[PDB]
């Protein structure tokens, strides 16, 4: 990108719409780190990962807001397909 | 006392049941109530409950003290819907007098069973009882007889369910025996004519109420039930989910419903799935969910005869059948078990208008006494018959291998079949070019230099395509799109055969 906030956006942005299923991959890591106060600053060094997660890797952390999308994205889904469900070809 | 007041009293003791103690056990032993478990069922509100207020006429034993009436009789019938479409229910209440059948009991089942086959419903049992009420004597015997005359007589014309929600004895065990799905509760559900008490009398084997008749069994070694699910709660949810696959009765088409999948994409996943090293297994449940609308697939008993594969999905939004084999269990051969499980699925589908999905890899027979004792033979007959019986669109593609009888037997296109695929690995032929070359060529020399040449012209699958044994030869990427072109114009096709009062099947 243009810009170092732009590239970073950019890149959060692919990782989410890139598609890996059938083996376990790593994007939940790539996802997380390239969004840390500490690398968007640029406070990095070379032992960076292992004073973040000093206690191995955990996953992202849901913030209220966030839980607040992520339940009203599941349960929408959810009603979406119990509502396609229903739609059949009149007999 | 108005007779408004003691109508009230009828309806607040029939939907106790048993009563307040008794469903406290219920609860306690981890089961749900027969109230509780239609209201889980069937869409809120839909469930109309008939002959609440009928109660037993029998008087032997002081079963006419007052005390021992109860209002339902030990069954609650009715009707609803499952996403708007019309079904009947009925489940048995087993804090009633233990669910044992009585006549009335039956009665109220039977009503059910005519009202559906006159309008063309299914019907759902849940069933749970502990056999025949002795009370009554033969009545219950008359019970189950009539029971039995509609399950037979409904055979073909309705989709009978039949779910098993806690232990059945006696003649109560049979009528799963008729319906077309029998599916269990792990743990909770049982299935036996008599219990441990009989067999420790009757000879000198020790065994418990779980090793003689649990979930466990019949769904893994006597493929009797074809799926039990962990709990009540979830095995009706997937229940709901079942239903929505089936139509209402064998005179409708098979239901179609709105699909977001394009009909039209490939799925490059499936060109390297089948080695090309005739020893190595792959696993056919890869090709069948990349092929299946939206990558879901409903499989029947998961556990019993894991070499051969069936179930339900969707293609295009329409319900069809999906029958293959499993090259990664006894090399994908054909054994006892999986002619029975293969034959009895293939005639459902048949029935009510479902659309065949064959996917062949087949090297043969399962060899040893322990088949041919069996009656292999006379088992076999099963796979072959159904599927040359069918008169609904039938879709074969061949994988892999298909040696010997057995690329009959797998709904080959001699058998009024409609469409065959190879894909480029497929290998059609009496038998490997060892068995093959060995006897053609049997006390000559330079056999070997003969095999060459034999491997080379017939270990492919074009000796048959050109004899008109296979329609095209397909890259594997388009299999899904080459299926669904013919199933949206297979789907009014129609045939006669010869008038016969009823089939033959070689049993
Ligand atoms: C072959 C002939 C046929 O067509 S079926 C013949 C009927 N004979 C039977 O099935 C025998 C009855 N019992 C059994 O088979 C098993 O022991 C059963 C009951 C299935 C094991 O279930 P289990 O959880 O141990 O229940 P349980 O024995 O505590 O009984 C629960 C309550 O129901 C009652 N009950 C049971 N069966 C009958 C029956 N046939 N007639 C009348 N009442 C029956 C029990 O008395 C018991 O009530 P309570 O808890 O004692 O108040
Ligand atoms: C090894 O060389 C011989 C394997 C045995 C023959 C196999 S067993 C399953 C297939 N069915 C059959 O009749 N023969 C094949």
């Amino acid at each position: 990108g243009s810009d170092r906030t732009e590239a970073l956006k950019r890149m959060a942005d692919a990782l989410d719409n890139y598609v890996i299923r059938g083996v376990t991959h790593n994007i939940a890591l790539l996802r997380e780190v390239i969004i840390n106060s500490r690398f968007v600053k640029g406070d990095i060094s070379t032992k960076f990962l292992s004073d973040v997660y000093p206690d191995g890797f955990k996953g992202h952390m849901l913030t209220k807001s966030e839980k607040n999308q992520l339940l009203a994205i599941a349960s929408s889904l959810f009603v979406a397909f119990q509502l396609r469900a229903q739609h059949f070809q009149e007999n | 006392t108005s007779v408004n007041e003691r109508i009230e009293n009828k309806r607040r003791t029939a939907l106790l049941g048993g009563g307040q103690r008794r469903i406290d056990a219920q609860h306690k032993r981890g089961k749900l109530t027969a109230r509780e478990r239609i209201s889980l069922l069937l869409d809120p509100g839909s469930f109309v409950e008939s002959d609440m207020f009928v109660e037993h006429r029998c008087a032997d034993f002081g079963m006419a003290a007052d005390k021992n009436k109860f209002p339902g009789d030990s069954v609650v019938t009715g009707r609803g819907r499952i996403n708007g479409r019309l079904v009947y229910v009925f489940s048995q209440d087993f804090t009633v007098f233990g669910g044992s059948l009585s006549g009335a009991h039956a009665q109220k089942i039977c009503k059910i069973m005519d009202q559906a086959i006159t309008v063309g419903a299914p019907v759902i049992g849940l069933n749970d009882s502990g056999g025949a009420r002795i009370q009554e004597g033969v009545e219950s015997l008359a019970g189950y007889a009539d029971i039995f005359l509609r399950n037979v007589t409904a055979s073909g014309v309705i989709p009978q369910i039949s779910l098993i929600m806690g232990p059945c004895a006696g003649g109560a065990v049979y009528s799963p025996a008729l319906t077309d799905f029998t599916f269990m509760v792990k743990d909770t559900s049982y299935l036996f004519i008599t219990g441990p008490d009989v067999v420790k009398s009757v000879t000198n084997e020790d065994v418990t109420q779980e090793e003689l008749g649990g979930a466990k069994t019949h769904t893994t070694m006597s493929g009797v039930a074809h799926r039990a699910f962990e709990n009540d709660v979830d095995a009706l949810c997937n229940l709901r989910d079942f239903f929505n696959y089936l139509p209402l009765s064998s005179q409708d088409p098979a239901p179609v419903r709105e699909c977001h999948d394009p009909s039209d994409r490939l799925v490059p996943e499936l060109d390297t799935i089948v080695p090309l090293e005739s020893t190595k297994a792959y696993n056919m449940v890869d090709i069948i969910h990349s092929v299946v609308d939206e990558r879901e697939f409903f499989e029947i008993m998961p556990n019993y005869a894991k070499n051969i594969i069936v179930g339900f999905a969707r293609m295009n939004g329409r319900t069809v059948g999906i029958v293959g084999n499993q090259p990664k269990v006894a090399s994908g051969c054909l054994d006892i078990n999986s002619s029975v499980k293969g034959a009895r699925f293939v005639r459902f589908c048949d029935a009510f208008n479902i659309p065949l999905i064959t996917f062949v890899d087949v090297p043969g027979f399962l060899p040893g006494t322990a088949q041919e004792y069996g009656g292999i033979i006379r088992h076999g007959a099963k796979l072959l018959y159904a599927f040359a019986e069918a008169t609904v669109p039938k879709v074969t593609v061949i994988t892999r291998k298909a040696y010997g009888g057995a690329y009959d037997v797998m709904s080959s296109k001699h058998l009024c079949g409609d469409t065959n695929y190879a894909w480029p690995t497929a290998e059609i032929a009496v038998m490997g070019a060892k068995g093959a070359v060995e006897i053609i060529f049997k006390g000559h020399e330079n056999v070997e230099a003969a095999q060459a040449e034999y491997i080379e012209k017939f270990a492919n699958p074009f000796p048959a395509a050109v004899r008109g044994f296979v329609d095209d030869i397909i890259q594997p990427s388009s299999t899904r799109a080459r299926i669904c072109c013919d199933l949206d114009v297979l789907a009014s096709k129609k045939v006669q055969r010869p008038w016969r009062k009823h089939a033959n099947i070689p049993l």
